[PDB]
């Protein structure tokens, strides 16, 4: 060739990246759970009821996302609703997801509204997760930015002789003590913020990313990459998410 | 623990100075040296008219020759170019090891026979010729050699102030340079390697063959690519001028610095024939012919 | 060879313009101080 | 053809092709990429809530 | 006098931070589209049973070069060296002036360049069907949106690329004036480093006509009373900007250079965009006394998606 | 994700110019005596 | 140059290969010097 | 473990750059070398 | 050897041999030693400096056939011979100095080497210049 | 001359329920210089 | 003779222009020198 090198190699490396954004959006999405599999007999009866016996098709299998409601109010069938407030945790009392209303802002301006960062932070300090960590997309940086932008003038920056310009915010420290950093992810809905814990609460595989193939039919270049990762939280009532104010 | 706002300072002084000493030098030397250039040849006299037939007199070329021979009977006749010589014995055991160090470097090194030709031809028409010394560090078996880089330098590629008389009391110096992208790599942006960019007239019209701002078949991406540099000696206080005017030499390309540290002796001489006191320029034959 | 070693400019004449010839003359000059140096015993 | 040197008709060209392939994607990763991992043997694990 | 004075404004920033490649033929060509979607759920069932797969390969993008002459005929002491080098400068200054314009390259061949069998049959014996190559500039390149004959239009913004959704070319909205002062935006660039971030362009570099830079300057300030300069006993009124960073992190330098058009702004990138030559400045005559120059030279653009531009008008 | 990279034939190679071949007086007029 | 390039001493050597064949055919060719 | 698309990359450089040394060497040198030559023997004053 | 100056093409921003960044010599070599290095099975790679040359007198002429076969492995055909400073590698590599032997659409030798074996003779020399003068535009 | 491609081998593919299967899969091509070169003569009682 | 063992141009002076007759001029001034280190029995 003249700028590829060659058609496997090339191919390969093009699926691993795949697959790697591929696993990166379905961790941070709504991926709602779906599974055939209602065992009845679990806790050290380890069986698979008479249904399923023979057949091997087995299509539906998802995990993660709300349906692993995560602590969530309630979806609607297949899709997650994004206008639903979560329960109260009956230990304290809190709930960790909710959905602040645009009526502070124009009917069109779709965000936030500084207050319910702060309102999640105290959830959070009744529920005891000790959360420290952002995950946001982009849109909605801008108004950790602007925050002491869009006031009356009690808040206001400073330019002392200085010829650069910021808006940016990496990090806030709650009234409560508690510190937080911003990292954003493009693999989001564009209309939540996520606030997720540190790597405490990971991820596992069963079937590492490996590669298999077929000999032949009559002529092809078959592989295959068939990883089997799946997640795992904690205690989901202890993080939270945040959807945006769209209306109902 | 230098300051990017003492470089940005520093780099708009020097900028200043750079385009007070071209506006200078350009009417006060260059612009006799090229019709001194053409008239070497000849090509200044015009054909006023065909019927004219204006066969020019080439005279400046001949007195330019008749003292370019003398001279290098004088200096370039014997095999050896100077021999130092001492006041004691107890210092005399390394004059000849001096003598013959500077003889092999000049010499056997390099080719001082050329270097001395051309800071004479072009001298006497330029009204000045500059020779150079530098410390090649060249490196590729990683052998690494520490040679004597001497070189001829025209006058095209200089730029000084006007306040100044001669190489000690002279304030700001600057000497545009054409080197490959390898050695400013060795210094900085190692990431970014496609930093591209009357000096240029001068030269092409002491002669009617070369043109310095074309492209011999260099590739711009090729590291070995040639690329204009701006060499200075200043005399300032860049910090607080409470302290002494301390000398410095730094070496930057467009928009970015990438060599600065002191030294107390410019590397540079001059040749003046016919010098003019009060003045770094003497005179020329081209005045006088 | 130590560059701490050499003197400097100021105990160091220098000279140019050296005919080719000069070798010999110097030469010269040595077997002339030759015989001088022969002449006298002390 | 040393008579008149012409570019329209020019047969056998040489396309001048960049042997370099610009595949900027966004993939950064920046913490999933780095919480661990818990290998497991089946697909119907808990964490006893 | 012996001299003579010249103002010679010769900024020309970019032609030195794009660098230089060269190349042996008139029309060179890269390819590079995107990468693969994401396309969601990739769940299966045990069992491939795939389509010859959605490879679906880059596609292949090519450029012209143009020809600049710039003639020089004689009829100061000698002034041909003089007006040489005052035409040399005038030549850059053009250039500096076209690569940076809205011009889209037109000629007779647009995606089959080749054409080795026809190669425009009628050409030889008369010669005289001489076309002009016209190359391809800026804004062309940089993923746009249509062009309006040969100039790119400023009225429409780009499409977006699969890989992800980013417009890299947006019609700048103003929303805080009632579409009275032709500006910028307080977050209308901000939008675009948020685009450039999600393509993922890594650029950091920002050009702008001196017709526009009060509005950075004044950005620094405002009425609400949020952003206000100080002066603690400092006899200095630094009046400028230099430097940006969005709330992603993207830092961005400016610079000011006066051969743009004033009706838009550039997002620009070192390595992103190389200046391709066949034919360097010559110093020469026509054939068998005049002198002349010819300076064969195109533009290329490592990928659209990468530069951003960003026109500045009232929505109409 | 997906790399193949068996597809760069990045060739973009010239011509090779494979063609084939099939390869004193001072006045103007001259005379001779017979 | 995009294709090949240097196409001048191609062409002069073919021009000069055909003037070659031309003068060998015209000499050895029957014509008065009609003037 | 030379590259033929590094080859052919070279090719095109030295072409340029034999076509750009070649149309400065001409004008250069060249065109005065030939008369200078027909001079030699007085051959240029027709 | 000997070697014309209508053989010959270099760079304009050169001055010497030093500084030169490229500098080609056409050369006429046979097939033996171009089959010594490339296309065994091949041996009919057939193809202003013929013009000088053949004005220098009024008696030679370069372009022509002085009996030679094609085929003939003796047959003198054209290489183009050039020694250049480039980074052809990486550019963050040194600018290595490179000579390269090639035929028409084909290379047959390349190595390194840190010294021109040219040299040039340059009477009434001109400063800055890689060209001195010539008594023909003295006279 | 001829234009092979990558050569002429002998590999075996995907078996089956107790099969063997074994492909060559040879890729050439003719290459003929200055077509009007060669000398072709068919044969004919008429026309 | 060994590449390796040979010097360095740093080392070796060159000189051109020799002329023919240079060869006895070398002889002349051997007979001398010998002349001389006859004369001097150290």
């Amino acid at each position: 060739n003249y700028g590829r090198g060659r058609e496997l190699m090339y191919q390969l490396e093009k699926k691993g990246k795949e697959i790697k954004r591929d696993l990166e959006k379905i961790l941070l999405s709504g991926q709602a759970r779906t599974d055939v599999l209602a065992d009845q007999y679990l806790t050290n009866s380890a069986a698979d009821p008479a249904v399923a016996g023979l057949n091997d098709t087995h299509a539906a299998r998802k995990t993660g996302a709300f349906q692993f409601l995560c602590a969530h109010g309630g979806l609607a069938g297949g899709v997650v609703d994004k206008t639903k407030n979560g329960p109260a945790d009956p230990d304290t009392g809190a709930v960790t997801v909710k959905v602040a209303q645009n009526a502070s802002n124009p009917t069109t301006n779709i965000g936030f509204d500084e207050a319910d960062i702060f309102d999640m932070t105290l959830q959070l300090y009744t529920a005891g997760s000790e959360a420290d960590i952002i995950m946001i997309n982009p849109a909605h940086a801008k108004i950790f930015a602007g925050l002491q932008e869009n006031t009356q003038g009690s808040r206001k920056r400073i330019f002392e002789n200085t010829k650069q310009f910021i808006y940016e915010v990496n990090s806030i420290t709650d009234p409560l003590g508690q510190s937080y950093k911003i990292i954003v992810n493009r693999w989001m809905p564009t209309d939540a913020v996520y606030f997720f814990r540190s790597a405490d609460w990971t991820q596992m595989v069963l079937r590492a990313p490996k590669r298999t193939e077929l000999a032949k039919d009559g002529s092809y270049e078959k592989w295959m990459i068939e990883m089997e990762v799946g997640l795992r939280h904690r205690n989901p009532y202890a993080s939270g998410v945040l959807f945006t104010a769209a209306g109902k | 623990k230098y300051s990017e706002e003492v470089l940005d300072e520093l780099r708009v002084d020097l900028q200043r100075r750079f385009n007070y000493a071209q506006g200078y030098v350009d009417m006060a030397v260059k612009g006799y040296a090229r019709e001194a250039w053409e008239y070497f040849y000849g090509n200044l006299p015009a054909p006023v008219t065909a019927g004219s037939s204006s066969w020019v007199d080439r005279t400046v070329w001949e007195s330019v020759n008749g003292t370019l021979q003398d001279i290098i009977n004088v200096f370039c006749s014997g095999d050896e170019a100077v021999t130092f010589v001492a006041d004691n014995q107890q210092d005399s055991d390394a004059a000849d090891v001096a003598t013959k160090l500077v003889n092999q470097i000049l010499l056997r090194d390099n080719p001082g026979y050329n270097i001395i030709s051309s800071a004479a031809q072009e001298c006497l028409v330029t009204r000045n010729s500059f020779i150079k010394y530098y410390w090649d560090e060249q490196t590729s078996y990683e052998q690494t050699v520490k040679r004597v880089k001497v070189e001829y330098v025209p006058s095209e590629q200089i730029f000084v102030d006007e306040h100044a008389t001669s190489f000690a009391d002279a304030q700001y110096f600057c000497h545009r340079v054409r080197r490959s992208k390898e050695d400013l790599v060795a210094m900085g942006f190692p990431k970014d390697e496609i930093e591209a960019f009357q000096s240029t007239v001068a030269w092409s019209r002491t002669d009617w063959r070369q043109d310095i701002d074309a492209d011999i078949g260099t590739d711009t991406e090729d590291i070995a690519s040639m690329v204009w540099v701006y060499e200075h000696y200043i005399r300032t206080g860049v910090l607080d001028k409470n302290k002494e005017s301390k000398l410095y030499q730094v070496i930057q390309a467009g928009e970015h610095i990438l060599h600065t540290e002191e030294v107390t002796h410019i590397p540079f001489v001059t040749f003046c024939p016919y010098p003019i006191p009060g003045s770094f320029y003497g005179q020329s034959v081209y005045d006088i012919t | 060879v130590n560059p701490k070693q050499l003197p400097a400019r100021h105990n160091l004449q220098v000279v140019v313009a050296i005919s080719p010839n000069e070798k010999a003359e110097r030469a010269q000059k040595l077997i002339s101080l030759k015989q001088l140096i022969a002449a006298d015993a002390q | 053809n040393p008579t008149l040197f012409v570019s329209y008709d020019q047969n056998g060209k040489k396309l001048s092709f960049a042997n370099w392939i610009s595949v900027l994607s966004p993939q950064d990763t920046p913490f999933v990429s780095m919480t661990g991992k818990e290998s497991i043997n089946q697909t119907i694990f808990s964490w006893q809530t | 006098a012996n001299w003579i004075s010249v103002l010679s404004p010769q900024d020309t920033p970019f032609v030195s931070m794009t660098g230089k490649e060269s190349i042996n033929q008139t029309i060179f060509s890269w390819q590079t589209d995107a990468l693969a979607s994401v396309d969601g759920n990739n769940a299966h069932v045990e069992g491939s049973r795939a389509e010859d797969g959605e490879m679906k390969p880059t596609v292949i993008k090519s450029n012209v070069t143009q020809i600049l002459r710039k003639v020089v005929r004689v009829s100061r002491g000698r002034e041909l060296m003089y007006q040489l080098e005052k035409k040399g400068k005038e030549i850059k200054r053009d250039l500096e002036k076209i690569l940076l314009s809205g011009q889209a390259r037109t000629d007779v061949l647009a995606d089959q360049y080749l054409t080795n069998s026809a190669a425009d049959p009628a050409v030889a014996g008369l010669n005289d069907t001489h076309a002009a190559r016209k190359t391809g500039a800026f804004q062309f390149l940089c993923a746009h949106g249509g062009l309006a004959g040969g100039v790119v239009d400023k009225t429409k913004n780009g499409p977006a690329d699969p890989d992800t959704g980013a417009v890299t070319v947006k019609v700048a909205q103003n929303a805080s004036n009632p579409t009275t002062n032709i500006g910028f935006d307080e977050a209308d660039i901000f939008d675009m480093t948020l685009q450039l971030y999600t393509a993922g362009s890594e650029a950091d570099i920002i050009m702008i006509n001196p017709a526009h830079a009060k509005i950075f300057a004044g950005l620094q300030e405002n009425t609400q009373g949020s952003r206000k300069r100080i002066f603690e006993n400092t006899k200095q009124f630094i009046y400028e900007v230099n430097s940006i960073t969005d709330p992603l992190g993207q830092s961005y330098k400016i610079i000011v250079n006066r051969w743009m058009p004033t009706d838009a702004v550039y997002f620009f990138r070192s390595a992103d965009w190389t200046q391709m030559v066949l034919r360097a400045p010559k110093r020469t005559e026509l054939a068998k006394e005049k002198w002349m120059i010819e300076m064969e030279v195109g533009l290329r653009h490592r990928n659209p998606y990468a530069s951003g531009v960003l026109f500045t008008a009232a929505g109409k």
